[PDB]
DNA sequence: GTGATATCTGCTTTGGGTGGGTGGGTGGGTTGAGGCAATA
DNA sequence: AAGCAGATATCAC
């Protein structure tokens, strides 16, 4: 009586506060935030809602401290309240919808975080706010809130047990209710668990990796399991950088000793973090962002703007810069009525003498892509880049796990110190490269998996600096791989007093400006906000050709395949890089991202004129 | 913010403690050790941390301090609470209308960020206020940074009759202190923790003149006077009609634009001379 | 009288009330009243630092305590569980006594014993040490993560507390909110390998770390451990010998890397005033450079290089978009017979954390990350390699010009971007690799030969050489002057140095100068504020107008980014908050230095005559 | 009326993947593909 | 279903 009159109150408290809670001013007006959300999210069929910790506690400090301290009950409590308040707000409602849906109540907080590391003992049963990265997630399951239970003698039913949310199991009852008299008594263990009476919910469990800056030195980093469910549950994929909300708890597993547990030591458990909110880290839009997005594609010299926005900390390279820019927007990917593919991603390679930036520039792809993998050639192989077959520990059956070029599906890869690579493990990328697909077939495995992905390599030439008496020795790289790159860049350190001078005082202004205080650049998108607009423009836009820009790189092409062919007879050696037909749809693909970039449905003769300055800058230089 | 990063950028608790020495880092870990908080309550935003702690918070700091050798931790002022949410302190207002006002984003003019600031004092453009208050945690921690360098590095000199600071185009926020409010304000906080960290007396009773570089174009500095800093302070300044005494007598190029006639705009190559004619004037 | 026992042994004696507050008001005492040789309260600065820190435990040495409480010293290793329970109690009387608001923060103080004297190897332990305070030694090779273990229990009305042992279930569903939990870790200790007798199989101990214990070793470190020799019944060990043996483990209560290590936080007041007062001396720079390998008769080049290597620079991320690091690798190159292994030796043994490897005895995945294939959980996991577990250290490779080609050239990526990046097997990751890299390496042929330039004389090529900040070319040249002063120092060295028993300043001793090296490593982080730039970027200039003219060795922006680094690294020798410009002239003249010694013989008056404004 | 001694009741077993890989492979499970070091 | 551990009522002397 008294707990439920406790209870109550606190319920009551909680209600309150969806029912008043407001945003605003009187001088400008009043919104009743967590109600109305709750009415247009009941009304959209999507049976959840987001309350911040701050309101809660602006509104009644000793509930934010309860819901802190003990999160399980009082969350109870509110997801009670949120049910109630839902049913106020749409009260009268249309046919087939008599029934009242339970409320999901999502929580958001805007405190500093906690690491990993700094979970303890004394923080179980406690609020928590966690960073990661996401690196395993498993298959949607199904888990019970409510059950029913029979008795196999007598059939009867105990119906709508309500079940702890969580990695918590249920124990049935020991003995059945019946009457002892006249019938047979019932067996131990009678009752059993009926399918079709059952209510369920879907889960999933994720592995929530720590921060790579935050790991100690000469450590591995470490991971907690995370539970998630209803509306959670699908949110988040591997390789998502997200800050969780949850309860730090312990799984409840039977009481008993099954199969004669014999643990290496007495009395310890398995922790996990049941997750009440999640928020995914930048590194749906909004109609705010849609139209910022639309103005910045509408600039006159947009692509001076986003190539200016590339690296910005790098001294030149400004046609590299450019190509970057072409490359993170890529082409558009068809398919002919017949069944066959040609694709939309752009493959750059940058081949040249040591500390000119090769790296730096790979990096700052791998943060500026909306999905980017860096590796490196070295520590890579055929089954990492592409897909691995191995033995399932829980099933003992062979399974599938993908590698780089999986990962990084829909992306760009950074494949660096590309020449260090092994033949036979460069030999494997071949297909993916082109038809965007992994196929294997071992070990009773025999599928197909995507790969669509754009390949950014670095390497270093043969003798380790260019020399141009070397000539077609500076290059190891087969005709097969090196058709498949739509621009080769040449990278060679000239030396020049002028140059010189104007580099090293970058840098040095560079490495005194680290202790300035950031400040924004009138001329240059900031990284977040390019990345957004690079994954908006890659859904919302893709271009053709015009009829005249076609005819206009028709004939080029012609010119360009004639220069090449006399180039080999006049030299008598067939050249390292090859022009074929790859090449042209190359330039294809390149005039089709200048025009996604200014979100116009064709690309124009400017274009053209524009991607085959690039390919003669990058490639033409290299084969001639 | 938190009441850690409070302690570090205010220029009180920060003078006092020597946060720009190494040893003034582990008199601030004593000060809280002495408080009892703990050090990732101190270190959490204010709002998120526990309420048990803020019960006596300002009791218990102001006898934490008085042991430490701080008392005058306690200062009359007002608050104003609106809504569920909004609850301001004096000082915040202003901090955050100062910050909106000398902001360093130059996309914008000065009459542009004069219209900013003198929107975000109403209540419809509360935006603006929380918008000012960012920007005043960034302009504090670049003007501890800039006070950190220049007592380090010993570049508070003492001519005969006062002490000379000069900010030159190396310096990494030289920016943020280019306009002449901005300066004149880092000039007294400077003041402040260099007659708290000092060790001549003498030092101590003495005024303070700063320059900083203004346009590189026309080789003009920005030059600002403030008196001696002393807890019974007159706070009256005689160092306009000693710029107008020296600048006459030695014939440099000075403007006074500042409604404050103790901040000039002078050329770089005539400062070195003013200054002799300024020492000759207040010697 | 606390040391007669009346029949009883010492876990009974301490179990009753008299002697255990004679003992609880001996420690009390002793930890209010202790002082050291100067006579300073020992206790009251640990205290302090611990609760600044907001810190659990108290360490405690076992000599004081013997020092001044013998029977309490005598007692402790014979009845330690007993002991250091009532220690605890004490501890935090005292504790709250000086912070009396320090139960907010904690209500529980650790004792922990160091430098206890009973040594044991893991191969000697007996059925004698069961249930005594021991101390061992060896490497960690495998380590739990930090895992919450039951330590007062509550019951589902709601059942009164229950305290939890290591060594059974308790008897009364549990309640998670109501019950109480503590950090628990196993770790599996192993004899060193260069313990063991070669060909033999190293022997094993499990050991258990507690609340604010855990974490205090990695696997793959030296470790001294002092804890509780503990036994326990086991039936399925009874099943697999057919004799009732019982388990043993370790119930730890102190963990140290005793290798010679001093960590920032141990470092006391007087040791950081001796620092400073180091600090100020004006000739501290070439008593610091005196310092390295004192035995070794002058290469002072070498020396220097090496200092600013062990110091380091300031690693810099602008605007959390651009990465460069503060580190300084070292490459030595010269004739055989030159110290070039005993440089790196010292090198191993100054440095708080190193690697030494070499030659062929280093594979490519073994010096970076290596994938280990299991044959009953999940089959393939990624494990550290050399350059991993030396991150923030030191990675000594001897015979570098003796590696295999694929193996020299794993490092690349780890000596720029610092950084190890694997795609295999189904993992796809990139760990930290944040090390000094200082590499001996010897010239084609065996001999330097004068009349070539260093790029002719070595095998490498432009893409490693670029990545060592300092080159250094040593040379035996026969002079008999020198030869004769080589001698007299190298017999005087054998006389010194009997187990019986050139920069013109005294070195530091080897103690204090780790002291000196931790202090400005942790507690420095000079920022470059002020430059001269057209000086900097005219010498880049000249420089690489030299570079392409001779072709001695490569010139890359890279040149540019190690003067930054070593100028960041002299202001940290000196405890310099504010790089300044004699630092700069320094790791200019450092630089210069390096690359008129690349030159042929001939050239290199000429090349003097070039730069000699700056070498001035 | 106490000491067997006969009857009755509840537990958990099996090897198994909805019981975990945050138990461990010195507690015990074919087949193939995938990294290493040594190899040629 | 099969078998050991525990509980307990029951004959016998
Ligand atoms: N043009 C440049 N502007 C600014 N910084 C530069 C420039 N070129 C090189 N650097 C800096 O110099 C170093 C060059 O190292 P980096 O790894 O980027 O070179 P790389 O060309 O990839 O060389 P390698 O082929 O040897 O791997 C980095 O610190 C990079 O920031
Ligand atoms: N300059 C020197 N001063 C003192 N000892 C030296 C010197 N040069 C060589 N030695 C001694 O010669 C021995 C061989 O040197 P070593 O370490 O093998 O050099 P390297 O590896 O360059 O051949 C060492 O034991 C070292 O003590
Ligand atoms: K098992
Ligand atoms: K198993
Ligand atoms: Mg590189
Ligand atoms: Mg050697
Ligand atoms: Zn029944």
């Amino acid at each position: 009586d008294e707990g439920q009159a406790r209870k109550s109150q606190l319920q009551r408290r909680f209600k309150e506060f969806l029912r008043q809670y407001r945003v605003g001013t009187d001088r400008t007006g009043f919104t009743f935030k967590y109600r109305d959300e709750l009415k247009r999210h009941y009304n959209l069929g999507e049976y959840w809602i987001e309350v911040e910790m701050e309101d809660l506690a602006s509104f009644d400090e000793d509930l934010a401290d309860y819901l802190y301290k003990q999160p399980a009950e009082h969350l109870q409590l509110l997801e009670e309240a949120a049910k109630e308040v839902a049913d106020e707000v749409t009260r009268p409602r249309p046919s087939g919808e008599e029934v009242l849906q339970d409320i999901q109540v999502m929580l958001k907080s805007d405190a500093s975080p906690s690491s990993i590391r700094s979970l303890k003992s004394d923080m179980m049963s406690h609020l928590v706010k966690i960073p990661g990265i996401i690196i395993a997630a498993s298959a949607v399951r199904a888990k019970a809130t409510r059950i029913s239970i029979q008795c196999r003698s007598c059939r009867n039913t105990l119906t709508n047990i309500a079940m702890r949310p969580g990695l918590e199991g249920y124990a049935l009852p020991r003995k059945c209710n019946t009457d002892q008299a006249g019938r047979p008594k019932c067996p131990l263990d009678p009752y059993f668990i009926m399918p079709d009476k059952c209510k369920c919910v879907d889960f999933q469990t994720l592995k929530l990796q720590e921060l790579p800056d935050a790991v100690p030195h000469g450590e591995m980093p470490r991971h907690m399991q995370l539970y998630c469910d209803r509306y959670l549950c699908d949110k988040v994929v591997p390789g998502n950088r997200v800050t969780i909300m949850g309860i730090y708890s312990i799984k409840k597993f039977g009481l008993t000793t099954s199969r004669g547990r014999d643990r290496v030591g007495v009395g310890i458990r398995s922790s996990y973090i049941r997750v009440l909110g999640i928020q995914v880290d930048t590194d749906a839009v909004s109609p705010q962002e849609e139209e910022e997005f639309r103005r910045l594609a509408a600039l006159p010299n947009v692509y001076e703007v986003i190539s200016k926005s590339i690296a910005p900390s790098i001294f030149g390279g400004t046609d590299m810069k450019k190509a970057i820019a072409c490359l993170l927007f890529g082409g558009s990917r068809k398919r002919l009525p017949d069944g066959l593919t040609r694709r939309g991603d752009i493959n750059l390679l940058m081949l040249g003498d040591p500390g000119t930036a090769k790296s730096q520039l790979l990096k700052f792809v791998e943060k500026c892509s909306p999905i980017g993998v860096y590796t490196s050639g070295k520590g890579s192989s055929a089954a990492g880049l592409t897909a691995s077959v191995m033995r399932d520990p829980s099933s003992r059956n062979f399974i599938m796990e993908g590698g780089a070029m999986v990962l990084a599906d829909g992306g760009v890869v950074c494949i660096d110190e590309f020449d260090k690579m092994r033949e036979d493990d460069r030999v494997a990328i071949h297909e993916a490269m082109e038809q965007q697909t992994i196929s294997i077939a071992k070990a009773g495995i025999t599928t197909t998996l995507n790969s669509r992905c754009s390949v950014l390599a670095a390497a270093n030439s043969v003798f380790g600096r260019w020399d141009e008496t070397k000539g077609e020795d500076n290059i190891d790289f087969m005709p097969t791989i090196l058709s498949r790159f739509d621009m080769i860049f040449i990278v060679k350190d000239e030396h020049n007093e002028e140059r010189d001078v104007m580099l090293a005082k970058h840098v040095i202004t560079l490495h005194v400006s680290a202790l300035t205080q950031t400040q924004a650049v009138e001329g240059e998108i900031d990284l977040a906000k390019l990345k957004k607009f690079i994954a908006y423009c890659r859904v919302k836009c893709g271009p053709r050709l015009s009829a005249e820009a076609a005819e206009k790189l028709k004939n080029r092409y012609i010119i360009m395949r004639s220069g090449a062919r006399q180039h080999e007879r006049d030299s008598d050696r067939r050249s390292s890089i090859p022009i074929t037909v790859r090449q042209l749809e190359a330039i294809v693909r390149i005039a089709e991202a200048l025009s996604k970039m200014k979100l116009q449905p064709f690309a124009t003769e400017a274009d053209v004129e524009e991607a085959l300055r690039l390919f003669q800058v990058s490639t033409l230089d290299a084969a001639l | 913010w938190s009441l850690h990063d409070s302690l570090c950028n205010t220029s009180y608790t920060a003078a006092r403690f020597k946060l720009w020495s190494v040893h003034g880092q582990k008199r601030l870990q004593e000060f809280l050790a002495d408080m009892g908080l703990p050090l990732k309550q101190v270190k959490q935003k204010f709002q998120a941390m526990d309420i048990s702690l803020k019960e006596n918070l300002r009791e218990m700091i102001e006898e934490s301090a008085n042991k430490f050798g701080m008392k005058d931790m306690r200062v009359q002022t007002f608050s104003i609470h609106f809504g569920f949410k909004h609850k301001f302190l004096a000082s915040d207002v202003v901090f955050a209308t100062m910050s909106l006002m000398e902001s360093p984003e130059k996309d914008g003019s000065g009459t542009d960020h004069f219209i900013q600031a003198l929107d975000s004092l109403s209540r419809s453009n509360l935006d603006k206020l929380y918008h000012g208050l960012e920007l005043a945690k960034k302009q504090l921690r670049a003007t501890q940074q800039t006070i950190a360098s220049c007592l380090c590095t010993n570049l508070v000199i003492s001519q005969g009759p006062f002490l000379y600071c000069s900010l030159m185009e190396g310096t990494p926020d030289v920016m943020l202190f280019s306009r002449p409010a901005s300066l004149s304000l880092l000039s007294k906080h400077l003041l402040k923790s260099f007659v708290c960290s000092t060790k001549n007396r003498r030092c101590k009773l003495l005024p303070l003149v700063m320059a900083a570089p203004l346009s590189m174009e026309h080789g003009t500095v920005t030059v600002v006077g403030i008196p001696p800093e002393t807890d019974s302070s007159d706070r009256k300044n005689f160092f306009g009609r000693a710029f107008e005494k020296a600048a006459e007598s030695t014939s440099s190029r000075m403007l006074h634009n500042h409604f404050d006639l103790s901040v000039i705009e002078l050329k770089a190559e005539d400062r070195s001379k003013f200054l002799d004619a300024l020492i000759s004037l207040l010697s | 009288n606390l040391e007669d026992l009346k029949g009883h042994s010492v876990r009974e004696w301490v179990s009753m009330a008299g002697p255990r507050l004679e003992i609880h008001h001996r420690f009390k005492n002793f930890l209010r009243t202790h002082v050291d040789s100067h006579g300073h309260n020992v206790f009251k600065e640990r205290i302090s630092d611990m609760c600044k820190e907001n810190r659990e435990s108290l360490v405690v040495n076992y000599e004081d305590l013997a020092a001044r409480e013998h029977v309490l010293a005598y007692f402790l290793p014979e009845a330690p569980a007993e002991l250091l329970q009532i220690f605890d109690e004490a501890a935090l009387e005292v504790v709250l006594a000086m912070y009396p608001k320090y139960d907010r923060i904690t209500n529980h103080i650790h004792v922990r014993i160091s430098h206890l004297p009973l040594v044991e190897e893991l191969r000697s332990l007996r059925q004698l040490h069961l249930n005594q305070l021991i101390r061992t030694s060896g490497v960690v090779t495998s380590c739990t993560g930090v895992l919450p273990q039951l330590s007062m229990v509550k019951y589902n009305f709601v059942l009164g507390p229950f305290c939890q042992s290591q060594n059974q279930e308790v008897k009364p569903e549990v309640n998670m909110e109501e019950t109480i939990y503590q950090n628990y870790q196993r770790i599996r200790i192993q004899e060193s390998p260069g313990k063991v007798a070669a060909g033999r199989l190293p022997r094993s101990k499990d050991a258990i770390l507690l609340a604010d214990l855990v974490d205090s070793c990695k696997p793959g470190d030296e470790i001294e451990l002092t804890g509780i020799y503990h036994n326990n019944y086991d039936g399925s060990l009874n099943t697999a010998n057919g004799f009732p043996v019982f388990a043993t483990v370790i119930l730890a209560n102190h963990v140290a890397k005793k290798d010679n290590k001093v960590a920032v936080g141990e470092l006391t007041d007087e040791d950081v005033k001796m620092i400073t007062s180091l600090s100020k001396d004006q000739q501290i720079g070439e008593k610091i450079f005196a310092s390295i390998a004192p035995s070794i008769y002058g290469h002072e080049d070498i020396k220097r290089g090496l200092a600013l290597a062990l110091f380091g620079g300031e690693p810099k991320n602008p605007g959390g978009k651009h990465k460069v690091r503060g580190d300084i690798n070292v490459l030595l190159c010269g004739d055989p017979g030159t110290a070039k292994s005993q440089f790196l030796k010292y090198i191993e043994k100054v440095s708080s954390r190193a690697i030494f490897t070499t030659g062929q005895g280093a594979s490519a995945v073994g010096l970076t990350a290596y994938v280990q294939r299991h044959p009953v959980s999940r089959e393939w996991t990624l494990e550290a390699g050399a350059l991993v577990l030396a991150d923030r250290g030191v990675c000594l490779i001897d015979e570098f010009d003796k590696m295999n080609d694929q193996d020299r050239t794993s490092i690349h990526e780890a000596m720029e971007q610092q950084s190890i990046s694997i795609s295999k097997a189904g993992i796809v990751t990139s760990l930290q690799a944040r090390c000094t890299v200082i590499a001996a390496a010897n010239p084609i042929g065996g001999r330097y030969d004068p009349s070539l330039t260093f790029s002719e004389n070595v095998d490498l090529t432009e893409p490693i050489i670029s990545r060592f900040d300092i080159l250094c070319v040593v040379r035996d040249t026969v002079d008999p002057v020198q030869d004769e002063m080589l001698a007299r120092f190298v017999v005087g060295s054998h006389v010194r140095h009997h187990p019986s028993n050139t920069y013109g300043v005294e070195p530091l001793p080897q103690e204090v100068l780790k002291k000196y090296i931790i202090y400005a490593k942790e507690r420095v982080h000079p920022k470059l504020n002020q430059m001269d730039q057209d000086k900097v970027a005219k010498m880049y200039s000249d420089l690489r107008k030299e570079s392409m003219a001779t072709g001695s060795i490569p010139i890359t922006v890279r040149h540019i980014e190690s003067m930054i680094r070593m100028a960041e690294a002299h202001a940290r020798i000196h405890l310099r908050d504010y790089v300044i410009e004699d630092d700069v002239n320094m790791a200019i003249r450092v630089m210069l230095e390096s690359f008129i010694d690349t030159q042929k013989f001939s050239v290199m008056r000429s090349m003097r005559k070039t730069f000699a404004r700056y070498l001035s």
